[PDB]
């Protein structure tokens, strides 16, 4: 189910809790919010404050707060007052463009990957009434392209241009407390490097934690998809693709992944825990001069319903300005050979 | 060197070409080229330009030159081939060239021109002058001027459209240019209608012929319409003239009387509404509007140096009438001021001289005759080492 | 600490100590917004666009604000302008005409660092900033170097805080470290260039 | 106006540094070739590639050995050989093929274009993508 | 020729692998956005340059980066007239680089013509059609150079005959 | 226009206008015109001593002395007779037309006046054509430096007259284009078996001149071989009209060739841009 | 620009918003008797050949409204005078034309109803109708000694040539 919001790229997107509204940046300095009226999409809000292209947006479901970051080095937390969204400046203390942003599951913090080769972990102090941030620097040597939180809201996965996928502890004792141990490690002091991939090839476009967080997956520019298993001493399963690089990835079950990128269509990957092996299980987009729904690279994928444990519907936005909604059961019906786990 | 530079001024209905130093152009030809219509062999050389191109049976006539729509560069380039090798008979590698561009022509077009001149014709040096600026230089020949200046208001009126162009220190103030939908052709048509409603025995297929001739031989600008009309209605024997042409069909003679149209034709410059339902601003008002839109500091100088260019500014007393009318509008404005509240009186001067018809070519010929011209031209050596971009800017000189 | 300020009239590098400012150690730059707009007019003229200094000043000012920026490495910027078209941007004039602007985007502001370009004597905002801190108190040099902050329209040029940073590294390495690459690493520079 | 001559960026501690550190059996490849065992020669030439050496001499050596084998091949026997390799082999082959494109000589590129065609059919465009993003090649 | 199609096929595949770009804000200069393959101030953002050659003279150099690709072509030039025709034609197009927005104003040293394709191009144009264009371009400049060659020779014979026949 | 014209339009139109107004009985207008022609020729049309009833046409050739050594003065007098007067300072030949004493056929003199330059060259050819017809072999060859760095050599042999041109191609690439045209001239007899034979030597003079003849990468030598059928009293004038325009005819066509290639490039580039823009959604 | 009347006086009376100007005439009507040597009718006839070409006309005085009416009427006269053969005959058609009832302000068929004030009452109506007729009559007969040349049957082409341009692009027959 494809819908064209515009002909230029949708830089990034974010859905609210009930999936009734979608926020998109139209290759702009702005963020447009849409909502369905019957079977039509209608623009309901226009968030204008950034003085640079917005590169990341995330929506905190329960608190209903939207956070955005842009090339203007700024980050803004938007709060809805009546019929209008109002922004609050958050100083990241960086001198290069911000690239990505994600609220933690507990909605007490949000992280911003940047070109300052650092990750800004921001949180609110109801003491001075403003947002502050601590940096996670070592050993990031390049621009941070992607981020994804662990369900415990402490561990944070990051992908950067220095070809690495890392897992850090974003532990902030003043908004949460001593996290329970995890197969990733017992010691989680702030900024602690828990894990670092062992490849020196390909920028890491996207990272994603499994529903339980014992697994982390990432896609790089070298046309590979990887998965680190914390229950197998962080053993890494890799799979080299025969096609173009993937830019986004998400778990749909503890052992299944859906990714998309420059090929312009979503694909399925499965993880065999026993063999510790990754396997390609199919094109999910089965039928300008392209046979895919999207007519340009797909840059972001998000789970709409079912969570990362048993996803039933997921979303994709791309550089073609289009947004697609995929139904997992429908896909299984149209493809009798489809796996999933 | 012992050889004079080539001066080529391309109009919309006339190209003026000749060598620098001469007072008049050696040739004045229609800016048209006749071609035959996948070229093979030497088909590209099968063309004619100027008069030789207006009436050729097996050929189609084009005017690749206008204010309106786009330059056909292929045709412009071929047009130049004969200008150089057929009419001027100049070895292009031995002569520096001075070409003219309209004001508001783009830098890109200047590079396209240089590409043709340097890469096709191998010229040693090239200079692209802006028409309005040459027109000003041309007025330095006037008895009314004592100091050379490149600040003034140029009224260029040919056969298509009339332009009011303000120039300051040698550079046209592009953002303040205004155009008028009244020119030679419009005058001809109006005179044509006037004859249609009064005279008989005029061959339809020869309607324009008579009109254009009447205009060129008997038209002029009068100080007042009623007083003029009264003049004609009283002493008709010495105001009404007669014209006689021959019927292209039957070879017999037809004679017509020429009257009111003599002064009514050129009058539409001052009273556009007479023939144009979509334009009513008198030329005097357009000039005032332009100058008032320019920087206050440059105004008075513009009022003091209004120059004419083009055959349509050639009517007897065109300048006198412009100067008078403009002085009335401006004096009237300063009248209101005093009353409301002593602004120094503004000196309005419309310059007319003997080289008006081809003021642009003459200005170019005089300037290309000086040593300085060779200093400012862009040489083939620099075109080659630096690129066509150097032709984007052509330094003003001569003052 | 130092607060490099520049407007549509003049530029100022004002050193301030705990409390307050100190006239001695305060210098002004003879180049500002208007001078850059003027230089842009000269540059556009060389490109074939003859804008009148008075009649079109505001138009060229708007062109400057929308397209102008500060080059980081002029050698590299010039290569981009001469070998590619990635710097060329179209700009619509009030009368509808569309012009193309390129290399002149970074050339105009460069006057801030090379005054001679517009026939002005001096050493450039950067070298000037350096001399002000180098001559000042020794017990504040370090502190000053990361408490330099900007303000005034003529400082919002993309890449300005960066160009400044690089120019100071070059000066410090040559006129303070003698050229000892192996010690620049530990020369801390931090340009405060806030959001309001 | 000197101080701008020096590129201070080359000493920026906040840059990026690749992880560096310090070939196939020539005689073995020759053995297979002299015996007409082409496929065998291919698999031997693809062994222990100098992905970690600093000198271009050793790398340029392995490239020669590999190139020597590809040229010695018969057009109709290329497909079979390519299909005898595993994915990693195909990826490595593709790297060497592009290597060869840099040293053309007497139809050398003519046959290499045949190798590229078959290698591509086997490893897909992804094998080329990995020629592009390899830091150690 | 037994080696045209194989050449273009290899070049096309490489262009497909190279044209996978995304918007990238400068890591070196605050609020700047520059084509990385041109400035090269961040080695990790640059990809391995690769060459595809048909023979000793014809080849295509492809240099990628995270947000841009530089494509240089060495055109076929059999003799002197083809050499000058090619030089004039490439110069002609480069002078119009602004309208022909994916062209570099100057070729990479060692090549006849170069393209600079950025993420902004792949954003407003179907990247697969850009790939089609480069291949189309390589094929067509060869045909045009051949046609130009025939043209000059054709007009030359008529010019020699016209003069000689009048004696 | 393939063949270049021989007459000067400025001379003819200027005189024509003055003669028509004189015949009409009008008062004469002043005239002052300075123009050029190929090969560094400079003309001047004026009223000697301000007398508007007299019109003078003068020509200046830097190499006139060389033409004079081969009969120029004699030929010119035969052609222009009483119209020829003492040359104006700065010029080699002057024609004077008295508007109060014009011939019945004014058009005929306008025609010869337009050929002033051609007639100045004529003598050297007529001289050697005569040599051939009389069998006077061994005569020293004529050397005419028609351009600062270009020379023409004329030599008469038993059965033929040779005209050699040492031309320069200032533009390196013009040499390449020129070679294409010269090859077609060399093969010209394949279309006109009776036409003159043409030879071409690049960067080196014909052996007979291996003298101070110029040598260089941008120099080109062309040799025309004229036979009796081209040099006799009946073909003489037409042959002279052609041969003295060759050098400029060649260079003219090299330039027109470049202009045509430009049209080709505008078309192909235009099409490339259309394809490029069709790549946009 | 167009020619306006200089006959408006501080004591000039009005009929509607038209100037009840004096005229030298024997025809009946409410027009004051003119003592000077020129009146509004002469003025309209004097300015006609020039004014008739104008498309726009600024109403400066209530005298202009009267001037305009007469100008438009002169055109009506020329329409009729165009087809006639003698000074005598022409005078008759002009008498007839002057008597015919032409539309007045307020009626459809009268152009410029946006610039002319309609009669407020029956008196004002009949009085305006009388003035207009008196103007028509005097204009008509006065025009005859101008249009015809001492050579009978000569509706001078120098007057006939205007038979079809329309002052301000309007008409009384429209
Ligand atoms: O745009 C320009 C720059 S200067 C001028 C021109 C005049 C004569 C020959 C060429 Br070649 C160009 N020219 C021009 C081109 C066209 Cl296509 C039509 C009219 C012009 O004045």
């Amino acid at each position: 189910a494809y819908h064209s919001f515009l002909v230029e790229p949708i830089s990034c997107h974010a859905w609210n809790k009930d999936r009734t509204q979608i926020a998109i940046c139209p290759n702009n300095h702005e963020v447009h919010i849409y909502e369905k009226s019957g079977n039509k999409w209608v623009q309901v809000h226009e968030l204008k404050e950034h003085n640079g292209q917005v590169t990341g947006i995330d929506w905190a479901p329960d608190s209903n707060r939207i956070v955005t970051c842009g090339t203007d080095r700024n980050a803004y937390v938007w709060t809805l007052k009546g019929r209008t969204w109002k922004p609050t400046l958050v100083i990241l203390r960086i001198n290069r463009a911000a690239r990505c942003v994600r609220w933690a599951p507990n909605e007490k913090k949000f992280a911003v990957g940047s070109g300052s080769r650092v990750i800004s972990i921001c949180y609110f102090e109801q003491e001075n009434d403003w947002w502050v941030c601590k940096h996670i620097k070592k050993p990031i040597r390049s621009t941070v392209l992607s981020l994804d939180w662990h369900p415990n809201s402490v561990l944070l996965a990051a992908g950067s241009c220095d070809f690495k996928c890392r897992i850090f502890s974003a532990y902030i004792k003043e908004v949460e407390e001593r996290p329970a141990p995890t197969p990733w490690g017992s010691k989680m002091p702030f900024g602690e490097l828990m894990f670092e991939s062992s490849s020196s090839c390909g920028w890491v476009h996207g990272v994603c934690f499994s529903a339980n967080g014992s697994r982390v997956a990432w896609v790089s520019h070298d046309s590979t998809v990887c998965l680190a298993d914390a229950d197998k001493k962080m053993a890494v399963a890799t799979l080299a693709s025969e096609t173009l690089p993937l830019l986004a990835v998400t778990f749909i079950t503890e052992s299944s992944l859906v990714a998309a990128g420059h090929d312009c269509f979503p694909v399925l990957f499965t993880y065999d825990s026993a063999a510790g092996k990754l396997s390609f299980g199919g094109r999910l987009d089965v039928p300008a001069g392209l046979d895919s729904l999207h007519k340009n690279s797909v840059s972001q994928i998000s789970v709409l319903s079912g969570g990362k444990a048993k996803c039933s519907q997921f979303c994709t936005t791309g550089m073609d300005g289009g947004m697609s909604i995929w139904d997992v059961r429908s896909l299984e019906s149209a493809l009798k050979d489809l796996k999933i786990v | 060197g012992r050889l004079p530079a080539c001066v080529v001024d391309c109009g919309t209905g006339y190209t003026k070409l000749g060598y620098a130093g001469n007072t008049e152009p050696q040739f004045i030809i229609p800016s048209c080229i006749a071609i035959k219509e996948v070229m093979k062999g030497v088909d590209d050389l099968d063309f004619f330009i100027g008069d030789e191109a207006i009436e050729k049976p097996t050929y189609a006539t084009k005017w690749p030159i206008r204010h309106g729509i786009v330059e056909d560069w292929d045709l412009m380039e071929r047009f130049m081939e004969q200008v150089i090798f057929k009419y001027l008979r100049a070895e292009p590698e031995d002569h520096y060239f001075l070409l003219t561009e309209p004001p508001l022509n783009t830098p890109e077009n200047r590079e396209y021109t240089a590409e043709i001149m340097f890469e096709s014709f191998n010229v040693p040096g090239l200079y692209i002058a802006v028409q309005a600026v040459l027109a000003l230089a041309a007025s330095w020949t006037s008895r009314q001027v004592g100091e050379r200046t490149l600040t003034g208001t140029v009224i260029d009126s040919g056969d298509g459209v009339t332009h009011v162009i303000p120039v300051a220190e040698g550079y046209v103030i592009g953002s303040c240019i205004k155009h008028i939908p009244i020119a030679g052709r419009d005058i001809t048509y109006f005179i044509q209608q006037l004859l249609r409603d009064r005279e008989v025995g005029i061959p339809p297929e020869q309607s324009l012929e008579t009109a254009k001739a009447v205009k060129e031989r008997y038209s002029y600008v009068c100080p007042d319409l009623v007083k003029e009309f009264n003049k004609y209605d009283t002493d008709g024997s010495k105001w009404i003239k007669q014209y006689t042409g021959i019927n292209a069909i039957s070879k017999k003679e037809f004679s017509i009387d020429v009257g009111y149209e003599r002064f009514l034709g050129p009058e539409i410059f001052f009273h556009p509404e007479f023939a144009n339902p979509d334009f009513t601003q008198p030329i005097s008002e357009v000039v005032d509007e332009v100058i008032q839109n320019c920087p206050i500091d440059v105004r008075r100088p513009l009022y003091k140096n209004i120059v004419l260019s083009g055959g349509s500014t050639m009517f007897r007393d065109f300048g006198r009438r412009l100067q008078r009318d403009l002085k009335r509008t401006v004096d009237a404005r300063l009248k209101l001021s005093e009353e409301l509240s002593k602004p120094k009186p503004i000196d309005v001067q419309v310059i007319t001289h003997h080289m008006q018809r081809y003021a642009v070519w003459f200005g170019g010929s005089m300037l290309a005759s000086t040593p300085e011209f060779y200093q400012v031209c862009h040489t083939k050596k620099d075109y080659e080492e630096i690129g066509p971009s150097i032709c984007r800017h052509n330094p003003v000189f001569g003052v | 600490g130092v607060v490099v300020d520049s407007g549509d009239g003049v530029t100022h590098i004002c050193p301030v100590y705990e409390g307050f400012s100190l006239p001695h150690l305060t210098r002004r730059l003879d180049i500002a917004g208007r001078d850059i707009t003027r230089y842009l007019i000269k540059l556009l003229l060389l490109r074939g666009y003859a804008f009148n200094h008075s009649a079109d000043f505001e138009t060229v000012r708007m062109i400057k604000e929308k397209l102008c920026y500060v080059g980081y490495n002029i050698e590299q910027e010039q290569k981009l302008a001469l070998e590619t078209t990635v710097l060329v941007e179209s700009y619509t004039l009030p009368d509808g005409r569309i012009i193309k602007v390129g290399g002149e985007r970074f050339e105009a502001p460069e006057a801030l660092f090379q005054p001679h370009l517009i026939n002005v004597e001096g050493v450039g905002v950067a070298e000037l900033l350096f001399n002000t801190i180098q001559a000042a108190d020794i017990d504040t040099r370090s502190e000053f170097y990361k408490h330099i902050v900007l303000s005034g329209g003529s400082t919002m040029y993309p890449g300005l805080p960066s160009r400044l940073e690089r120019e100071l590294k070059q000066l410090y390495l040559e006129r303070v470290l003698k050229g000892d690459v192996e010690k620049l690493s530990k020369f801390k520079i931090r340009i405060e260039d806030p959001p309001r | 106006a000197r101080f701008r001559k020096v590129d201070v960026g080359e000493y920026d501690e906040n840059k990026f540094v690749d992880e560096e550190d310090g070939g196939p059996d020539e005689g073995e490849v020759d053995s297979c070739l002299r015996q007409g065992n082409m496929t065998a020669a291919l698999q031997a030439a693809l062994k222990n590639p100098p992905i970690n050496t600093k000198s271009q001499a050793v790398k340029d050596r392995a490239g020669s050995i590999v190139l020597k084998v590809l040229i010695s091949f018969k057009a109709n026997d290329i497909e079979k050989a390519v299909q005898s390799l595993d994915k990693n082999g195909v990826d490595l082959l593709m790297k060497y093929i592009y290597k060869g494109f840099e040293s053309p000589s007497d139809n050398s590129s003519a046959v290499l274009l045949q190798w590229h065609e078959k290698a591509l059919a086997a490893g897909g465009v992804g094998s080329i993508v990995r020629v592009l993003t390899a830091r150690k090649t | 020729t037994a080696t045209l199609r194989p050449y273009l096929s290899a070049v096309r595949a490489t262009l497909q692998a190279a044209l996978c770009l995304e918007n990238f804000s400068s890591q070196v200069v605050e609020r700047h956005n520059k084509p990385e393959v041109e400035v090269r101030s961040s080695k990790e953002l640059l990809l391995q340059p690769v060459t595809i050659s048909r023979n000793e003279k014809e080849k295509v150099l492809i240099e990628g980066s995270i947000n841009s690709v530089r494509v240089s072509i060495a055109v076929k030039q059999a003799d002197e007239i083809e050499k000058i025709l090619c030089h004039k034609f490439m110069r002609f197009m480069m002078m119009r680089a602004e309208n022909f927005f994916i062209l570099r104003r100057k070729p990479v040293e060692g090549y006849d013509i170069s393209f600079l394709i950025t993420n902004f191009h792949t954003e407003q144009m179907y990247k697969h059609k850009l790939v089609d264009f480069v291949i189309h371009f390589m094929e067509e400049i060869d045909k045009e150079i051949s046609e130009m060659k025939l043209s000059v020779n054709a007009r030359a014979r008529i010019v020699a005959e016209e003069f000689l026949k009048n004696f | 226009m393939i063949l270049l014209e021989v007459n000067n339009r400025i001379i003819e139109e200027t005189l024509a206008l003055k003669f028509e107004n004189a015949a009409a009985g009008n008062k004469p207008e002043a005239v002052e015109v300075t123009f050029a022609d190929f090969d560094g020729v400079l003309y001047h049309i004026s009223n000697p001593n301000g007398d508007k009833t007299k019109v003078m046409v003068s020509i200046s050739l830097k190499f006139y002395k060389e033409l004079q050594a081969h009969g120029a003065d004699e030929l010119l007098k035969r052609v222009y007779g009483s119209y020829l007067v003492n040359p104006e300072s700065g010029y080699n030949v002057s024609l004077l037309y008295d508007l109060e004493n014009l011939p019945a056929s004014k058009d005929s003199i306008v025609h010869q006046a337009g050929m002033l330059k051609r007639n100045c060259f004529a003598s050297v050819f007529e001289k050697y054509f005569q040599f051939q017809e009389e069998g006077k072999e061994g005569e020293n060859r004529a050397v005419i430096h028609y351009r600062d760095d270009e020379t023409m050599y004329v030599e008469s042999k038993k059965d033929r007259v040779t005209v050699v041109f040492s031309t320069v191609f200032k533009d390196d690439d013009d040499v390449v284009i020129g070679k294409v045209f010269m090859q077609e001239f060399k093969e010209g007899r394949r279309a006109s078996h009776t036409a003159p034979q043409v030879l071409f030597s690049h960067r080196e003079p014909p052996l007979e001149l291996k003298t101070d003849a110029a040598v260089g990468d941008n120099i080109g030598y062309i040799t025309f071989v004229l036979f009796p059928r081209h040099t006799n009293a009946s073909a003489r004038d037409n042959t002279i009209n052609l041969i003295h325009t060759f050098r400029d005819y060649l260079h003219y066509h090299i330039k027109c060739s470049k202009a045509y290639i430009h049209t080709r490039m505008r078309a192909k580039t235009s099409d490339f841009l259309k394809v490029l823009n069709r790549a946009r959604p | 620009p167009a020619y306006h009347s200089s006959l408006m006086d501080p004591d000039t009376k009005l009929i509607g918003n038209m100037a009840l100007l004096p005229i030298r005439s024997q025809f009946k009507g409410p027009a004051p008797r003119e003592t000077k040597d020129t009146d509004i009718v002469d003025e309209a006839i004097y300015y006609f050949k020039a004014n008739v070409f104008f498309k726009n006309y600024e109403i400066k005085n209530e005298a202009d409204r009267t001037l305009i009416y007469i100008t438009l009427y002169i055109s009506e006269c020329l329409k009729k005078l165009q087809k006639c053969n003698s000074k005598s005959q022409g005078e008759k058609e002009m008498y007839t034309l002057g008597i015919t009832n032409f539309p007045i302000p307020g009626e459809p068929g009268f152009p410029l109803n946006a610039i002319y004030a309609k009669p407020a009452n029956k008196q004002e109506d009949e009085v305006m109708r009388a003035y207009l007729q008196q103007l028509r009559q005097e204009t008509g007969l006065r025009l005859c000694e101008k249009v015809f040349d001492p050579q009978n049957d000569k509706p001078s082409k120098w007057w006939t040539c205007f038979v079809k341009r329309q002052f301000m692009n309007k008409s009384l027959s429209g």
